[PDB]
DNA sequence: GGCTTTCGTCAACCCTTTGCTTATCTTCCCT
DNA sequence: AGCAATTTAAATAGGGAAGATAAGCAAAGGGTTGACGAAAGCC
RNA sequence: CUUAAAGAGUCAACCCUUUGCUUAUCUUCCCUAUUUAAAUGUUAGCAGCCGCAUAGGCUG
């Protein structure tokens, strides 16, 4: 027995568009499940999955190259090269009205379920991005599959992430089968031993390299199983949609 | 007259026992309609106490007092079937 | 003893010019 | 002061012409976005 | 606590000019629109004269 509250038409403006070193664009499933346990921290409510697609998303750029930031001379110690123009590091920006839909266990009413989650969207940043509008979040229930199924048209219109797996590796098949390359998770490489320059000097770091799987975008309607459309976090230091790879 | 109606996604989808689905049936369920004259339905005389009300009502009540010892040891199932009886008898009076 | 400023150091490309998908709809039935 | 009738049938076919051309210029710029290493005054 | 955290792209402009889409065409034959029927619904609310009446009565 499931239950979701789904926020329509989440205009968010401002986006870290780089996914990763070789991705830029749509922010990754990652990125939504980071968002799903910053609520579990601040509001508590403790979330399973998100599913997560993109109603509009448009990469600030050219189609072959993205605007870059003007950087701002905010490090120490440069005084003096500051009336020249800061050197750009590259973050590509974009924007994008998405439509998210958080499985989770409540139970209290459904308005302070809301409540809460409009409190946290109205603090949160989605992908580095402020989040500029967003409708009023709606609970709906998944006690079967065919509830499941109108929480899954609930969220329309969207274009959901489905998990396609990699066969070889990634830059073959995204030629080849033409899907689309996403961060599912990283990889760990070395164990960090300087906690001096970190946000918490307890909880244990690493080094990490993302890993990518092969993603398509399918209309939330038009996916057969909305299983296949939640991401959550994997035990493999990853994520990962509850139905698997989509066939 | 009417049962009250439960709108909340949450409570339709996790309450299952007696009072802990009862506690969430609000006066929105239905009877509030709406509601700018609620001071004055809420302004009540007291013009029942009479000699019959007050003994009938005194014997009913000193009835379930003296049974509902045995209201404890009914289950779930049983507390359901036996108040939808009540119900059904409250509207045939 | 670092420390913070400014000047000197070291380089060298082969590019390409839209789709990705493509939207949540009635038979029985008796009141 | 509303009443205005019903069915029945609506054409078969033959044609939609090719021949010509579809300019040549000249433009299409760069201006900022550099981090380590090394002298070298300075607390 | 989401490759978290952060960032002003600004400016400027002469698309010019030129032009022959002309030419000739048989649309054409054919043929039954036929047959009915109450306009009813009171189908009219008038003309004088008795009167102060545009109150009320009478006359045919």
């Amino acid at each position: 027995m499931r239950k979701f509250i789904i926020v329509k038409n989440v205009k968010v403006d401002g986006i870290n568009a780089k996914s990763s070193d070789i991705t830029v664009g749509m922010p990754p499933a990652t990125t939504f499940c980071g968002l799903g346990e910053t609520m579990s921290i601040k509001t508590g409510i403790v979330v399973k999955a998100v599913s997560y697609g993109s109603v509009k998303f448009e990469v600030r750029g050219s189609r072959f190259n993205t605007s870059v930031t003007k950087f701002a001379w905010q490090d120490r110690g440069n005084g003096g090269k500051a009336n020249n123009n800061s050197p750009i590091q590259p973050k590509p920006l974009a924007d994008g009205v998405f439509t998210l839909c958080f499985e989770v266990e409540w139970e209290d009413c459904a308005e302070v379920l809301v409540d809460k989650v409009t409190n946290f969207i109205n603090t949160a940043r989605i992908a580095g991005g402020t989040i500029a509008s967003f409708n009023k979040p709606f609970v709906k229930v998944a006690k079967d599959a065919e509830e499941l199924a109108s929480v899954k048209n609930a969220m329309m219109p969207c274009y959901v992430v489905v998990d396609c797996g990699v066969e070889v590796n990634i830059f073959e098949d995204a030629v080849n089968r033409k899907l689309q390359p996403m961060v599912n998770g990283y990889k760990k490489l070395e164990k960090i031993v300087d906690n001096k320059h970190m946000r918490d000097k307890f909880t244990p770091a690493y080094l990490a390299t993302p890993t990518y799987t092969m993603i398509g975008y399918k209309m939330v309607s038009n996916v057969d199983n909305f299983d296949q459309a939640l991401w959550q976090y994997g035990e493999n230091t990853k994520v990962k949609t509850i139905g698997g790879i989509y066939n | 007259h009417k049962k009250g109606l439960v709108e909340d996604p949450i409570y339709r989808a996790t309450k299952t026992m007696f009072t802990e689905t009862l506690q969430c049936v609000n006066v929105n369920g239905g009877w509030f309609n709406y509601g700018d004259n609620i001071d004055e339905c809420y302004k009540i005389d007291t013009s029942f106490i009479t000699d019959t009300y007050v003994k009938q009502l005194n014997r009913y009540r000193k009835k379930l007092l003296a049974t509902k010892h045995i209201w404890f040891t009914l289950g779930e199932d049983q507390k359901i079937a036996i108040l939808q009886e009540c119900r059904v008898a409250l509207m045939l009076g």
